[PDB]
């Protein structure tokens, strides 16, 4: 469904994101 | 009952002890860049012909060689399976391999999981299995080894820029460690009763008219190197439950002892050549009282085992459904322990015959990391991780800086700490999930439930950590689940060891300092009390909606 | 309470989302606020049926999380913004004399020397501070360039030579001076100041990057959790609804700790500002918690400063009471600080009472700068007192001779860190006054201190090298490095950053601001200027490096009591998982509803207390975390095992009971 | 590029060749019996393997454990056991029958039915059953076969197998090797 794949591209590019924060000192 | 397990559980661990020990007290000079006892001359004509003339290596150096052997023998393996419709020792004249199959069984064993999604009676051939198993048994155990290794003289060398000869290190791993140890077991169970030759599949006509057709194989010597090293990948199709490759009581307990005698081994030598042996006995309480904890709890559910029996009408009332009569229920409970905790993967009782208990304890132990007295050399840099975690959030929550073995932990190797220790259930979480979404991952079920559900995430559980187990129900051989494994498999294993290689480089430059008022004692019952902590909650805060929702809820109903 | 509201509007301003990803877990809350809203939204006006009172109740209480969090923050800024107004705030009015003919002339027009361009002429005079940087061109004095070596001899410049460029700032104490300003007011010295100290910005704590570690771990970790576990409860039967998904989500994810961050953040503030030690952060305060070396300056800090009398030296067979008696009635008209000590001292070491008075009649003979010799004339003698070199020219011209071991006592005195004033009555020296500096007041045992403590001490100076080493000696420092310009200090303290141990740092003038600046903790005093005050986190108007010890230890405190809370958030945390489960999995397995251990009412009315807890442990919190608890000295193992014992029993149980009695409320009220 | 090739493979000549080629030189120089299977012989034709079992479906003969296999019972070629739950009404179906069958088969036996043969075992090539399991059928043998329960039980302890240790392996009977004792009595 289109719920469905738009939710998990979400939680996809946030866990990206998470991860690049935790990289980082900003 | 209860006086015939601790018994068994108590002897299990008096011998383990006795033979790691002088074993660690061997792996301690082999890290000390000391030749062996005999063998100096020998080592030095062999290292000048294959032209590995010493020269060290820093922590990009060594990790690049490792990779590079991998990768070197991936490609073999891969195309050794493919054609083997061409290579010799072929007496049933099997054909080669598909792509996907081919695939999976390479990435498996090069990577120490040996997941098998095929029949090894009616798909290998006495030469992969020969020359293309074994082989890998051995290159696999000794990659691990080689990053312990490395990781252990980063602990002790003080501001360096040196972590030995990688080549060296596997020579001396796999020549004077693995080789002659496996040998001696071999010969071992060929007394006991298993099989070594190569001959044609025996024609057998029985008391009855019914015709057998027995396989036989070289069965000893993959036996002995498939044990020693952690691999599990067995010949048969049930892979150890076989009477060919388990055929006595004795073999069993052999294969126990071997299943952990190297990890508890390096845990001594580290505990050695640190030179304060009090570090080793702290690791090796810690492992030991996880492993307590999980082997009471199996025995107990299984021995209490299926109600429904009583009432259908058997005599006694014991889950002895998937297990050999060989041994008992106590055994086979023991030995799923062992080899789910030990990162080993061979199996002696159907793990999908256990009762919601016993399916829930060994899944849980593999999901933690395999960090019990895990794989030979990857269990123990796991829990490394896991320690220096541990004096991250103890200084953290004291309020000091935090050190370990005089070393100095920098928000680097926190950094790194943190990545690698979340790779795992990354993948096992995004695979289950995938192939819980999709028709095709979704009908290689064949149990109905949610105990179908506890298939699928057993299955992604020892791929991802590399364990090899699986609860044998799920049909994985379509090249979905060949591809998916593999993927899981070689991300997991090479994804584990990078970050274990750079804080190894990093504390490899880091110079040890006197004591503090930042400096707790990370031995005694409250720095094991600390890391068993660590261990079990980052691992329940991980898995309890997956493990409520699977074996659980199966239990409950 | 005023600020409090200024605080709140400021925080509401502050929800702007691209500020809100400058933290990870509220950036995360705050996208879980936004998905439950627009789910509320469609679904109480749209294609989607359900209960939309539920999910505008849980969208709510998020947003109102948010909100609270941001709160604190603003509530933390707004105070410190405050302490820097009501610290940094004074009337300022820099004043300079513009000149028409620039020979001498006489029209002086009051023009504010920040208006000056180079080369416009300016008139400073006594006692008036050097209004921008420059050139000398008529008239010579003796300025008192303190502001950039740190010491406080007077130096001559006279028009005309090597000594003819002033600095603005320095002030003038001689006589009348005129000035060619000769740099842009854009182009000043004050300017490379302020250009070095907004060049350089301070970084994070390790204590604090390693906490942020932490989250996003956990934060990381609680994600995958659920977001997986939508198919798996999908695949048994019905889907777990998104919306108890996502209130799930931002409930176990620790929130909780930014909050705490903050509380004990102000909490230290608080504390911190009680100890007549004003700050800038709690951030400051950890940092000072850590201090591994101090970077101290000999002048301004360690040293009241301005620097009087000490002790006599005379030649042979003089008579050192007459010296002390010449000293007493030669510096008597006197009225610089030097002079009334010289007379203080003299008089409270002998008896000389009788003789001071200032009706007798005396010519008093000020100092003039040709001669450079004060003095006076009581009755047929002539006592002048005055440099060294001055004296020796006077005797050599009298026809007179001058000792030479007066001389020895003259380089004697100026090789233990003073300087020698020679004292004459007609051809005769008496001999020497020592103006050595004031006393460091019990720094050599506190210097003892803080190497028990296991801290470096470290010097600053731009003095010779042997003044550097004898004063350095008798401070008790480790080691010194003299002549070190402010990028000197800058070299050094960035070559010491480079090992990665946190250096402390105070001082005074304006050449002290970058150094200052660029220290994770430095403090000040009251002789420093705005230039001070602007640079460094910390302030001290008390001058005392004995300070830095106690404010280590609070420091030390400061970091206890956040390890404490941080066992709090993490048990809290916990256990709001092992709380919250089974009540949210009712759905597919009522098994599961079966294994719950608290009984709560329903699944709707769990998630409702959960998130309603979560707010109320960021608000409970900041009491208990403002209020701080207080610390006995204990070893490490024994800390861990006391610290584990009291926060860890006390969080692990809370959630549990508080969900309880929240649920207690719940059924008792009817909201639902 | 020349160690890592050059160390590939020596030791893949020392591992996947010496190694194998060795332990069976050595095996089959030592323990030839057993490293060949240990069969049964009679003359050219082989009974079966003293290990693997067979599948005895015969009133006078001893039976073992159910296989569950692929093909057929006891079939060598595709080992494997049921991988069945206890959450699978399938498995509760099958025990019931055959606790039928075997209630059926033996009249002369109790109500109760050892477990284990009722259960199927993990390989399927499994050819042991307790000494219990053995003894709860000895009289439909003895009636079958007109042989004494004496005698009868004289066999039974004499082709089991204890374990050194007590508390590792159970008592364990040769299913196959006593079928051929029996039929040569
Ligand atoms: C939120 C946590 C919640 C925390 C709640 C649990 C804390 C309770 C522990 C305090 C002991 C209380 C009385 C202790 C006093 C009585 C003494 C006694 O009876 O012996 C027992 C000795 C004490 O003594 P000790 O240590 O050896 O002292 C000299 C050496 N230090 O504890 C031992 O052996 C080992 C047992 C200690 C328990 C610690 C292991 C579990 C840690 C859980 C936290 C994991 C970290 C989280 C990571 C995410
Ligand atoms: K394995
Ligand atoms: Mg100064």
């Amino acid at each position: 469904s289109a719920g469905v794949i738009t939710g998990v591209l979400l939680v996809f590019l946030l866990l990206g994101y998470l991860v690049y924060a935790l990289i980082n000192a900003e | 009952m209860a006086a015939q397990g601790f018994l068994l559980i108590a002897t299990f661990l008096l011998v383990l002890m006795v033979l790691a020990r002088p074993l660690g007290s061997g792996l301690a000079r082999l890290i000390n860049d000391i030749p062996l006892p005999g063998t100096t001359g020998v080592e030095r004509v062999l290292f000048r012909a294959l032209g590995v003339s010493d020269r060290e290596m820093n922590w990009k150096q060594y990790l690049c060689a490792i990779l590079g052997l991998n990768m070197l023998g991936l490609a073999v393996l891969f195309f050794m399976l493919l054609g083997q419709h061409y290579l010799p020792l072929n007496p049933q004249q099997l054909p080669g391999l598909s792509w996907d199959l081919a695939l999976n069984t390479a990435v498996s064993f090069v990577t120490n999981t040996n997941w098998r999604s095929y029949s090894g009676e009616t798909t290998l051939s006495y030469f992969s299995q020969m020359a293309g198993l074994t082989v890998q048994n051995f290159l696999s155990a000794a990659s691990g080894i080689a990053v312990i290794f490395a990781l252990i003289r980063a602990f002790t060398r003080q501001s360096m820029s040196t972590l030995g000869n990688a080549w060296v290190d596997l020579l001396r791993i796999t020549l004077w460690v693995l080789v002659p140890v496996a040998l001696l077991i071999a010969l071992f169970f060929i007394q006991q009763g298993a099989l070594q030759n190569f001959l044609p599949y025996q024609a057998v006509n029985t008391v009855e008219g019914a015709q057998q057709l027995l396989p036989m194989g070289p069965v000893a010597s993959q036996e002995a190197i498939k044990m020693l090293g952690t691999n599990g990948g067995g010949f048969f199709n049930a892979n150890s439950s076989h009477p060919f490759e388990n055929p006595t009581a004795l073999t069993n307990f052999v294969q126990m002892l071997a299943i952990f005698l190297i990890p508890t081994a390096l845990c001594f030598a580290f505990g050695e050549v640190m030179g304060d042996r009090r570090q080793g006995r702290m690791l090796l309480w810690a492992m030991s009282v996880i492993f307590v904890i999980c082997v009471g709890v199996v025995m107990w559910a299984e021995v209490q085992g299926n109600p429904h029996l009583l009432a259908l009408g058997t005599d006694s009332s014991i889950n002895m459904e998937g297990k050999e009569s060989r041994f008992g229920v106590l055994v086979s409970s023991l030995f799923a322990v062992v080899t789910t905790a030990a990162s080993c993967g061979a199996v002696i009782a159907m793990h999908d015959s256990f009762t919601a208990l016993g399916g829930m304890v060994p899944m849980w132990l593999m999901q933690i990391g395999e960090v019990v007295f895990g794989g030979v050399g990857s269990g123990l840099y796991g829990m490394m991780l896991f320690v220096l975690l541990a004096v991250f959030i103890a200084g953290l929550m004291i309020g000091r800086t935090p050190e370990y073995l005089g070393k100095k932990i920098d928000v680097r190797e926190m950094k790194l700490t943190a990545l690698a220790i979340l790779v795992t259930p990354t993948l096992v979480l995004m695979g289950a999930a995938l192939a819980m979404m999709t028709d095709a991952g979704r009908s290689a079920m064949l149990n109905p439930g949610p105990h179908g559900f506890s298939e699928v995430l057993y299955a992604v559980s020892s791929a991802a950590n590399n364990n090899g187990s699986a609860f044998a129900g799920l049909s994985a051989n379509s090249p979905f689940w060949n591809c998916l494994l593999a993927f899981c498999m070689f991300v997991g294993r090479f994804g584990v060891i990078i970050p274990v290689m750079a804080i190894a480089g990093s504390l490899v430059s880091k110079k040890s300092q006197a004591a503090s008022s930042g400096t707790l004692p990370t031995h005694g019952p409250l720095f094991v009390g600390l890391l068993i902590g660590t261990v079990l909650l980052v691992g329940a805060l991980t898995f309890i909606p997956a493990l409520a929702l699977g074996p659980v809820a199966e239990y409950l109903s | 309470p005023t600020l409090v509201v200024q605080a709140l509007k400021e925080a509401v301003k502050k929800l702007n989302p691209q500020a809100q990803w400058r933290n990870p877990v509220m950036f995360i809350v705050w996208i879980g606020s936004l998905l439950t809203t627009c789910i509320s939204i469609a679904m109480a006006s749209g294609a989607m049926p359900g209960n939309a009172l539920f999910s505008a109740a849980i969208s709510g209480w998020l947003w109102i999380t948010v909100l609270f969090a941001n709160f604190a923050e603003a509530l933390a800024e707004g105070r410190s913004k405050a302490q820097a107004n009501s610290l940094k705030g004074v009337k300022k009015t820099a004043f300079a004399r513009k000149l028409r003919e620039p020979k001498y002339g006489a029209a002086a027009d009051k023009v504010p020397a920040d208006q000056l361009r180079k080369g416009d002429i300016v008139l400073v005079e006594a006692g008036d501070i050097i209004p921008c940087d420059g050139e000398v061109i008529e008239g010579g004095a003796s300025v008192d360039e303190s502001a950039i070596t740190g010491e406080a001899a007077p130096v001559i410049r006279e028009s005309g030579g090597d000594f003819a460029s002033v600095t603005g700032g320095t002030r003038i104490l001689s006589d009348w001076l005129v000035i060619e300003c000769s740099v842009n007011p854009g182009e000043t010295f004050l300017d490379r100041m302020i250009a070095m100290v907004e060049g350089a910005q301070r970084r994070k704590t390790p204590n604090e990057i390693a906490l942020t570690i932490l989250l996003i771990a956990l934060t990381i970790v609680f994600l995958l959790a659920t977001a997986t576990l939508w198919p798996f409860s999908a695949w048994g039967g019905n889907a777990v609804s998104v919306t108890v998904l996502v209130a799930l989500l931002v409930c176990l994810i620790p929130t909780t700790i930014g909050g705490l961050l903050s509380a004990i953040g102000v909490a230290g503030m608080s504390r911190m500002l009680g100890a007549n030690v004003i700050a800038t952060s709690g951030r400051a305060v950890e940092a000072a918690g850590d201090v591994d070396v101090l970077l101290l300056d000999k002048t301004g800090t360690i040293t009241l400063g301005n620097r009087q009398a000490s002790e006599f030296i005379p030649a042979q067979g003089v008579d050192e009471k007459t010296l002390a008696d010449a000293a007493q009635l030669a510096s008597l008209a006197d009225e610089t600080p030097e002079g009334r000590s010289i007379v203080i001292l003299a008089k409270q070491r002998f008896n000389l009472r009788e003789r001071d008075v200032q009706s007798l009649h005396a010519t008093f003979v000020p100092f003039t700068a040709q001669s450079r010799m004060s003095g006076i004339n009581i009755d047929n003698r002539m006592i002048r007192k005055g440099s060294v070199d001055a004296i020796r020219r006077h005797v050599e011209a009298n026809g007179g001779h001058f000792p030479t071991d007066v001389d020895q006592k003259v380089d004697q005195v100026a090789r233990q860190g003073a300087t020698p004033l020679v004292v004459v009555e007609g051809s005769r020296v008496l001999g020497v006054i020592a103006l050595k500096d004031i006393v460091k007041g019990g720094i050599k045992e506190r210097f003892a201190q803080l190497r028990k403590m296991g801290i470096k001490t470290v010097m600053i100076t731009g003095d010779n090298r042997l003044t550097a080493a004898a004063i350095a000696a008798e401070a008790g420092v480790d080691d010194f490095l003299a002549e070190a310009t402010p990028e000197a200090k800058l070299a050094l303290i960035r070559q010491y950053q480079a090992e990665g141990r946190l250096v402390a740092m105070t001082g005074d003038g304006t050449n002290d601001a970058p150094a200052l600046a660029q220290a994770d903790v430095a403090v000040a005093m009251n002789s420093g200027t705005q230039a001070a005050k602007e640079a460094g986190n910390m302030v001290d108007l008390d001058s005392n490096p004995t300070k830095l010890i106690e404010v280590v230890h609070i420091g030390k405190q400061m970091l206890m009591t956040r390890g404490s809370l941080t066992t709090f958030s993490i048990a809290n945390d916990v256990a709001k998982y092992f709380a919250i489960i089974p009540a949210a999995f009712a759905a597919t397995y009522p098994q599961l509803n079966a294994l719950n251990i608290m009984c709560l009412h329903s699944p709707d009315s769990a998630i409702l207390s959960a998130v309603i807890f979560n707010a109320l442990i960021i608000v409970f919190l900041i009491p208990l975390a403002l209020k701080g608890v207080s610390y006995k000295p204990l070893t490490a193992s024994a800390m861990l095992r006391r610290n584990l014992w009291i926060y860890g029993l006390g969080g692990l149980l809370v959630p549990f009971i508080g969900i309880k009695v929240i649920d207690l409320l719940l059924t008792v009220c009817g909201l639902v | 590029l020349r160690p890592a090739l050059s160390t590939f493979i020596f030791l893949l000549l020392i591992t996947g060749g010496v190694y194998p080629l060795l332990t069976t030189v050595l095996g089959q120089w030592w323990f030839p019996w057993q490293a060949n299977g240990s069969l049964i012989r009679e003359g050219d034709t082989v009974r079966g393997s003293a290990l693997i079992g067979q599948n005895f479906t015969g009133n006078g003969y001893f039976h073992g454990r159910p296989s569950a296999t692929a093909e057929m019972p006891y079939n060598p070629q595709a080992s494997g056991g049921s991988n069945l739950a206890v959450s699978n009404p399938e498995l509760d179906k099958l025990i019931a029958a055959r606790v039928a069958a075997l209630r059926a088969a033996n009249p002369d036996a109790s109500a109760s039915v050892p477990v284990e043969l009722v259960t199927a075992s993990a390989s399927g090539l499994d050819n042991n059953i307790t000494p219990q399991a053995a003894a709860w059928q000895i009289p439909r043998v003895a009636k079958a076969r007109n042989l004494s329960v004496e005698q009868l039980t004289q066999l039974i302890a004499k082709y089991s197998q204890q374990p050194l240790v007590k508390y590792i392996g159970q008592p364990v009977v040769n299913i196959v090797e006593l079928n051929l004792a029996l039929d040569k009595l």
